[PDB]
């Protein structure tokens, strides 16, 4: 399993992460902020199989997560914050939750 | 859940601490490893088990809200970053960093 | 819908003298089902209380005068009374009643004074 | 999955027992739980469903309450996760659940215990008998499947009457069909059993409604009594909870190859497998339900009451037809 | 030394006028050292919520009775059903106000649930009743095929069992249909010329609208509806020439309250006379038992009888003994020809129209 | 009988109000409640009627979306929000219901008063 994103940004924008390494339609898809000066955040997932999608209260009504079965592609949009993205998925077993397969990092700058 | 992590920077030639503020005898807490322009790379899971494919010279180990981590021999590996990560409850929050040198 | 106009539209004549108020609608509101016609009168000088004077075209209210009468059929109506007092000077206004029109409608209207 | 196998009971299962490309395989959460009030219930979900989206949901009773099965449908429509009753009160059969509800129950309904009743009667050609019932509900249905099940066989029943002094004297028959409670069942017996119709050919056959917690035989139960109840005495709850995950493994993996997508809950108290598991088997054993959840091949037992004071098995349900250790009928002298 | 009464209500009026009646109701009622002390609460969304605040409170309360009103208007799909659990869990009584689904008289689940009006089945029995008026015997009834459907449709039956006669056909389609034609079709192939319909208002709107296309509701039909197939837009979809029913102070409430009021202090009154009293207990939590005499003071209530008309229920935990009004839809514009007594059907001076014109009774054959 | 409704009020551009119609004096639960207008200058514009016992609700041509109507049998009081409101809008408004007579609906009998807007 290896993952794939989009290139740098300098309004809104739109990431995308790929996969190309195991069944798209099974697994959750995170979105984290690493902003530097601190550890991390957490912004919301989503089920490309069934399309049910939850937020963070934080970052409520300005990301909104889109998948697309096709392509295989998850697309993260903000709108109307400078900080590196990356797009990860859990190995599956559950419960533990924790993050393993980690993307490239897409630097956004205004 | 809030962390709090100390020292914010380590000098050796070592142990780290996490303080939380248990999931039916599981313990929920990772530790990270971020080197410099790389993503992060999982290390301990369930706050005892280590990840196949890692240098035996980590453990961990801890309970409740009090948990640690130290290794042994140092190396040139261990020159980065790291944080814990709390899964308990939803959002997850990762720590505050601490360096090495 | 049915719009209908009122000729004339004001009149002043002497008191005590007999005048006549015709609508004319556009098409026949007569129901042969139940064999009545949709017609009504309404007058609202003071208070503005708009109330039917009279309606069906043939019968009047309980507590309408005597000199009082309303006729026609079809699309022409007639509406004729004996004496003219002062206390009959308002606007009044014609409005069917029929299930067919959706909305209703409502009178020309007629200023009359003296 | 990450099935959570709850377990509310005061009876001694110890924790450790359960302890000992795939997208879930097996994950099991341990909770044994004493009180059974809403509160408790709805915290201990909660705390659940927070607890990292548990999947599977298997339920165990201790008590013999009629709430407790009530209030996990409630909590099934309301979290969208199936749920399996497997003892007491939550494994106890209810009369109509809700289209949206995703809650499968154990153990045989009522219209299918009657059917084992009239095998056991045709079996020792008792081909007269008598039907007597109360306004206790469930009567209502009861009347209309015995009359059905009676016209289209080859036996050509010889029903007397259905059933307040009248309403004794008339009653002739020989075997006689009884439907009421426990509270009234002790009421009604004890006027007719002074009247002269308990003693050697007089046979009652009451459902489980009337005779249900065992070991607790009032003082005036005519021995020599017949009676339909789920075996609780060699499917321990080993046999009873690897099924949970016997059904649940195998609608898993057939809803995964059909629809590329496993169901989950809303991990979350605030703000698919509805029509899969009707063609299912494990290992032969055909763990099929009905189209109102119902057990297909439920594991009913027949019970008679010795001299000795107890319940004890007589006859076997297995398949679709019985099997009695007797076949000739002994007697048994009551009071 | 007093009786606590609870209560859930919406509006600040409704409670405000609910404690003034609880007030009164202690005025002329003896002069002993026992009263009663109210106790009521808002909604909650969230039906979680609404069932756990609700049994905390009025436990916590230890009240006698949990009286239920009419459900949050937005939300029309919220119903006493999370109530109906947590307060039947302990054999409390409840006292439903507003609610008519016919679900509730199922008491294999519904444990402990009661009113004061009568569900839809009493208007399949006046439906019965009418047959037995204008000498039809054969009806072709259509029904939502859900558990209100089921009920009317096994009400009707029953009904029909006694006169010995039988229906001539009984149309059957899902709700929230979308092609019924076929269904429509083979109901105007058939020779029986009398419709009966019982479903929702889009389903009610849906059917009219079907039925006005294939152009069966001409002259000689006959059409026999309920209560919610003439609401909202199913009544601007509606067909001339019309049946249907609907009740008297349905939701006026107020002396709805007042009765219901009145009944439970008759029956605490009664009840207190006698020896063998117990107290609500304090099932907060921990509490796994049940009320002593729960079946003993639902079986009081129950068995209650009153003349201020009169107020009494029968095996079924209802309401009997409702008047009606029947009414006949023409020009569109719903008109009362006649009022349905206890158990006549004496029609008033209003002359009735049938689908097409004049009043001769349209048959049920095709001869 | 009579009826009783709301008092004056002027509203800003683009805002709400939502207006009441008291009953009392007759049969309120199985009547239809209208809705009329009357500005200075021109005829009058029917608008509405919602039927008492069962919420039937009908709406005009020209209102189909500027409107909505409610109703409370409890406390005869009747509802009615307008919506988008603007200058053009100021106009009396009246709240009446219509009569049955010899068995035949035969107009509007009940009268209201008042309710300026602007
Ligand atoms: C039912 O009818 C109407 C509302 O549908 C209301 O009638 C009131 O009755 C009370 C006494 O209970 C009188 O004091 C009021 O003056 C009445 N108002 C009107 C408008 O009639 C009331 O809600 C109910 N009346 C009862 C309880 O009989
Ligand atoms: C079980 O009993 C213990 C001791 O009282 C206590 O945790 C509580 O009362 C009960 N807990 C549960 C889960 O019911
Ligand atoms: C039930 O599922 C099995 C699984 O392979 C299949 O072979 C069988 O044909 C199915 N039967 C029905 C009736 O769906
Ligand atoms: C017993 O059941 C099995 C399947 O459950 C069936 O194959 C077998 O034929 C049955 N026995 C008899 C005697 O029919
Ligand atoms: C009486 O009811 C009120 C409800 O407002 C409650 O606050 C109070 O504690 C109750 N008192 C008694 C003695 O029941
Ligand atoms: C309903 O199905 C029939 C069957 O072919 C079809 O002819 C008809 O057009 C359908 N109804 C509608 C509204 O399309
Ligand atoms: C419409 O109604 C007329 C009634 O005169 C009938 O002759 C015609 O067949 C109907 N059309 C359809 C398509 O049902
Ligand atoms: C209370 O119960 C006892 C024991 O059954 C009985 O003797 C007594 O009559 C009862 N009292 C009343 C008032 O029913
Ligand atoms: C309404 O019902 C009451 C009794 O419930 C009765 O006294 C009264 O006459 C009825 N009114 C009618 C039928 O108009
Ligand atoms: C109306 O019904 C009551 C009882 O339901 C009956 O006594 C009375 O005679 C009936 N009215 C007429 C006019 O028969």
């Amino acid at each position: 399993v290896q993952l794939q994103q989009s290139g740098a940004e300098l309004a809104s924008v739109k990431i995308s992460c790929k996969a190309t390494g195991y069944t798209f339609r099974s697994y959750w898809i995170e979105w984290l902020k690493q902003r530097p000066g601190h550890g991390l955040e957490w912004i919301g997932e989503i089920l490309p199989g069934s399309g049910r999608t939850n937020y963070n209260e934080k970052f409520k009504g300005k990301a909104t997560i889109t998948a697309d079965t096709s392509s295989n592609t998850a697309y993260m949009q903000l709108s109307s914050d400078s900080a590196v993205y990356y797009c990860t998925r859990s190995r599956g077993t559950m419960i533990t939750r924790e993050f393993t397969y980690w993307g490239q990092g897409a630097l956004v700058t205004v | 859940i809030v962390l709090t992590q100390s020292p914010a920077s380590l000098a050796v030639s070592a142990t780290i601490s996490c303080r939380a503020s248990e999931y039916y005898g599981t313990t929920l807490m990772q530790w990270y490893q971020q080197k410099p322009g790389q993503p992060p790379k999982l290390l301990i899971y369930a706050a005892s088990n280590v990840d196949s494919g890692v240098p035996a010279r980590f453990s961990g180990s801890g309970s409740g809200t009090d948990f640690s981590l130290n290794i042994h021999p140092v190396e040139e590996d261990d020159i980065a970053m790291y944080f814990c990560q709390q899964s308990r409850k939803v959002p997850s929050t990762f720590g505050g960093g601490t360096k090495l040198e | 819908d049915i719009v209908m106009t009122q000729s004339p539209s004001s009149l002043a004549v002497t008191a005590g003298e007999k005048v006549t108020m015709r609508c004319k609608s556009s098409q026949s509101l007569l129901w042969s089902v139940n064999q009545n016609n949709y017609l009504s009168w309404y007058q609202q000088k003071q208070g503005q209380p708009p109330k039917l004077l009279i309606y069906g075209a043939s019968i009047r209210e309980s507590w309408v005068p005597d000199r009082f009468t309303g006729s026609g059929s079809g699309t022409d109506f007639t509406l004729t009374i004996s004496n003219v007092h002062a206390e009959d000077l308002a606007v009044y206004y014609c409005q069917h009643n029929h299930g067919s029109f959706l909305p209703y409608t409502f009178g020309g209207g007629t200023k009359l004074e003296i | 999955l990450n099935i959570a196998v709850l377990l509310g009971h005061s009876h001694d299962v110890t924790e450790r027992e359960l302890r000992n490309g795939l997208p879930l395989d097996v994950n099991v959460v341990a909770l044994l739980m004493n009180r059974t009030d809403p509160k408790s219930l709805i915290t201990h979900v909660c705390d659940l469903m927070s607890g990292a989206r548990i999947h599977g949901l298997v339920f165990g009773d201790d008590t013999d309450q009629e709430a407790v099965a009530q209030m996990l449908d409630f909590i099934s429509s309301q979290t969208f996760i199936p749920i399996l009753g497997i003892h007491g009160g939550a494994s106890m059969i209810m009369a109509d659940k809700d289209p949206t509800s995703t809650f499968f129950q154990f153990g045989a309904s009522i219209q299918q215990q009657a059917t084992v009743m009239l095998k056991i009667m045709q079996d020792y050609d008792w081909h007269v008998f008598s039907l007597v019932t109360t306004i206790f509900p469930g009567y209502r249905d009861f009347i209309s499947f015995i009359k059905t099940t009676v016209d289209n066989s080859f036996v050509g029943w010889d029903m007397q009457n259905v059933i307040t002094q009248v309403q004794l004297k008339k009653i002739h028959s020989s075997v006689i069909l009884l439907y009421c409670s426990k509270d009234e069942a002790v009421l009604i017996l004890s006027e007719a059993r002074s009247l002269g119709l308990t003693g050697y050919d007089f046979f009652w056959i009451v459902p489980s409604l009337v005779s249900g917690n065992t070991e607790l035989i009032p003082k005036e139960f005519p021995s020599g009594l017949i009676s339909v109840s789920y075996d609780d005495w060699d499917y321990s709850l080993e046999a009873r909870v690897r099924d949970g995950l016997g059904i649940l493994t195998t609608a898993a993996s057939s809803m995964l190859e059909k629809f590329s997508y496993i169901p989950e809950a809303k991990a979350s108290c605030y703000g698919t497998l509805h029509q899969f598991m009707v063609n299912v088997t494990w290992d032969g054993k055909d763990l099929s339900f009905t189209e109102e959840g119902y057990q297909v091949h439920p594991r009913l037992v027949v019970i008679v009451l010795n001299k000795d004071r107890e319940w004890e098995k007589v006859g076997k349900w297995e398949n679709q037809t019985l099997s009695l250790r007797h076949a000739v009928w002994p007697r048994y002298k009551s009071f | 030394k007093i009786v606590n009464i609870g209560a859930v209500l919406s509006t600040r009026k409704h409670e405000q006028m609910f404690r003034e009646a609880v007030n009164q109701a202690n005025k002329r009622h003896g002069s002993w050292k026992i009263q009663l002390n109210a106790t009521s609460v808002t909604h909650k969304p969230n039906a979680i919520q609404m069932a756990l605040s609700v049994c905390e409170d009025l436990i916590s309360s230890q009240v006698y009775a949990i009286l239920v009103s009419h459900p949050p208007t937005p939300n029309d799909h919220f119903t006493p059903t999370p109530v109906s659990y947590t307060a039947g869990f302990y054999r409390i009584p409840v006292l439903g106000l507003t609610t008519r689904m016919s679900i509730y008289s199922d008491k294999s689940i519904h444990l402990s649930f009661l009113r004061t009006v009568p569900p839809y089945s009493h208007q399949s029995s006046v439906w019965f009743e009418m047959m037995r008026v204008y000498n039809w015997n054969h009806i072709i009834l259509l029904v939502s095929d859900d558990h209100e459907g089921r009920a009317a449709q096994k009400r009707l039956e029953t009904l029909l069992e006694e006169r010995e006669s039988k229906a001539e056909k009984v149309l059957q389609f899902d709700p929230g249909t979308k092609n019924v034609t076929a269904l429509l079709m083979e109901a105007r192939d058939l020779e029986a010329r009398v419709i009966i319909l019982s479903a929702s208002e889009d389903d009610a709107a849906t059917v009219y609208r079907a039925a006005a296309m294939l152009n069966m509701t001409g002259s000689g039909y006959v059409w026999l509806v309920g209560e919610r197939e003439i609401s909202g837009n199913a009544l601007r979809y509606a067909p001339d020439g019309i049946i249907g029913l609907q009740l008297i102070n349905g939701k006026n409430e107020s002396a709805h309250i007042s009765d219901a009021v009145g009944v439970v202090a008759q029956a605490v009154h009664e009840l207190l006379e006698k020896e063998n009293i117990t107290d609500p207990p304090r099932g907060c939590v921990g509490n796994t038992n049940i009320w002593k005499t729960g079946p003993l003071f639902k079986r009081v209530l129950m068995s209650s009888k009153y003349a201020d008309g009169r107020v009494e229920f029968n095996e079924d935990g209802d309401r009997k003994f409702a008047n009606y009004s029947i009414m006949n839809l023409q020009n569109r514009k719903l008109v009362q020809v006649g009022i349905y007594n206890g158990t006549h059907v004496i029609p008033n001076d209003r002359k009735i129209i049938w689908p097409g014109g004049e009043t001769e009774k349209p048959r049920g054959y095709q001869m | 009988g009579q009826m009783q409704q709301s008092g004056a009020e002027l509203v800003k551009p683009g805002a709400s109000v939502k207006l009441s119609c008291k009953t009392s004096g007759f049969s309120f639960s199985t009547s239809y409640i209208n809705w009329l207008k009357q500005k200075p200058g021109q005829s009058l514009e029917w608008i509405a009627w919602i039927y008492a016992g069962t919420d039937g609700t009908s709406y005009n041509q020209k209102f189909t979306d500027k409107a909505q109507l409610t109703v409370d049998t409890s406390s005869s009081t009747a509802y009615m929000q307008f919506s988008s409101l603007t200058t053009d809008d100021s106009a009396i408004y009246y709240c009446a219901r219509e009569g049955i007579y010899y068995g035949n609906y035969a107009g509007f009998t009940y009268w209201g008063q008042g309710t300026l807007v602007t």
